[PDB]
């Protein structure tokens, strides 16, 4: 949504139904900034999932402020279901969560009334006080699965080797350079699509072509050779043999290299 | 094309047309003019014996390249060269283009050596029409005895009954 | 005319000047000239 800022015309009343001011009443919601491992962030950030379903329970034990995640069994069995939430920052300051939303575009002292502001509907969703990281519990039966997965992260290769052609070497050179095989592809066949067009123009007679030229000069005073020729479908020799008699070309003006009507006929 | 013919290494018109988008009629006119003025320069300057270097057919020089393109063994290539050499004696195909003569000799020896390549694959590789290759094989089936190398069927590497009939 | 031997087939071949230098049995384009028929004297010191 491209828009112009520094509007002293109060155009935002007419072009934006929603208010441009930041909504601030949700800023008191407590937000925990949680960092996730690869598997859990993969299964918790994809948009095809996350239909509002329950993903687990949080147990906060006041004896030592131990915060644990108790995931449900519906997702997987290889991943653990008990995670130790470590608080890397008990108190987090000056960290807020704000939203971005598209608007309703339908219905010294020196200043410049143009600053190129892109307005968006914004609101503080909440305030961040607890920075968290998720580590799986050591005693979980599926923790060794996570250790094996992290070892397999650096073990497997995502790149395959170069493919070596196993057939006879002359068969590979059947298509290369010296080849009977003409290109059946239609890629960049400019000559094929340009030589198929043929503009052929008969010698229809002098009085009719000059009447047609006068009608076209009544339509527009200045004409190019190509434009007039494609408008009348006449050969360039005959068209020139009429145009020099009935008109003239411009050599120096702003409309140069254009055939325009003679000034004897311009008044008519 | 003149340079290829001069070094006994001649390619065909379709090869150079595969490189250069050249119109065939004026290509032939240009080649004829260049041959005329080259013979004139040879007569005016140093004289060169042609000894079959400007030959129109040159069908013996197309067999190894086409056999390489089809990935054929060597003995199929030499048998095809012998066949195409003896195809000149046959008057029924003496007027055919050397490309088609080489292709039908190669296909005859492919069928002779039980090389598992169809006529459609040869036609796709070398752009001789499969009808043309089939007709050439049919018209060379009557002259099986002369075309096939005698010492090959003497040594038993190939036999004349391997060729399918028409 | 002159005797030649292919590089790996080791079959004796006779080549004239107009013949291309290839093996009739191998097609290997490296040929070795045959050893001379004349006797060669080596002083055994
Ligand atoms: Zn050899």
């Amino acid at each position: 949504e491209v828009f112009d800022g520094n509007d002293i015309e109060n155009n935002e009343t007419k072009v934006y139904e929603e208010s441009l001011d930041l909504d601030l009443e949700r800023s008191n919601r407590q937000v925990w900034l949680v960092r996730l491992p690869m598997f859990l962030a993969e299964k918790w950030r994809d948009r095809n999932n996350l239909h509002g379903q329950e993903l687990g329970k949080i147990r906060i034990n006041k004896d030592g402020s131990k915060i644990t995640l108790l995931l449900n069994e519906n997702d997987n069995d290889s991943i653990p279901h008990e995670y130790d939430l470590e608080l890397t920052k008990k108190v987090v300051e000056n960290e807020y969560v704000f939203t971005e939303q598209n608007l309703k575009k339908y219905q010294r002292d020196r200043y410049i009334p143009y600053v190129k502001t892109i307005p968006k509907k914004t609101a503080i969703v909440g305030t961040v006080c607890h920075e968290c990281q998720v580590m799986p519990s050591m005693n979980d039966p599926n923790y060794h699965k996570i250790v094996e997965q992290r070892r397999n992260i650096v073990k497997l290769n995502n790149k395959e080797r170069i493919t070596t052609l196993d057939e006879t070497v002359g068969v590979t050179m059947s298509h290369t350079g010296m080849s009977m095989r003409s290109d059946n592809s239609n890629f960049l066949k400019v000559g094929r699509e340009k030589a198929k067009s043929n503009i052929k123009s008969i010698r229809m007679p002098k009085k009719e072509i000059l009447d047609y030229l006068f009608k076209l000069f009544d339509e527009y005073d200045y004409w190019s050779l190509k434009g007039l020729k494609e408008r009348t479908r006449q050969p360039e020799a005959h068209l020139k043999e009429c145009l020099d008699k009935v008109a003239t070309l411009v050599k120096k003006g702003p409309y140069a290299f254009k055939y325009t009507l003679r000034p004897e006929y311009k008044k008519l | 094309l003149i340079g290829c013919r001069r070094a006994e290494v001649a390619r065909t018109f379709k090869e150079i047309q595969s490189l250069i988008h050249v119109k065939t009629k004026e290509f032939g006119k240009t080649l004829n003019i260049m041959k005329n003025i080259l013979r004139g320069k040879s007569e005016d300057g140093f004289l060169k014996i042609d000894t079959d270097n400007m030959s129109g057919a040159q069908n013996l020089t197309y067999i190894p390249r086409f056999c390489s393109h089809l990935g054929l063994p060597m003995q199929v290539t030499t048998s095809a060269e012998y066949t195409a050499k003896k195809c000149k004696e046959i008057k029924e195909i003496a007027g055919k283009s050397p490309i088609t003569i080489a292709v039908v000799s190669i296909y005859l020896n492919i069928l002779l050596f039980q090389i598992p390549i169809t006529a459609a694959k040869v036609g796709q590789t070398l752009q001789v029409t499969e009808g043309t290759i089939k007709s050439g094989y049919k018209i060379l089936y009557e002259h099986r005895d002369k075309l096939v190398d005698p010492q090959l069927i003497a040594n038993g590497v190939v036999s004349l009954d391997n060729l399918p009939g028409v | 005319t002159l005797k030649y031997i292919c590089a790996e087939c080791s079959s004796k071949l006779s080549l004239s000047r107009t013949d291309a230098v290839r093996c009739k049995d191998c097609g290997h384009r490296i040929l070795l000239k045959a050893r001379t028929k004349r006797l060669v004297q080596f002083e055994a010191r």
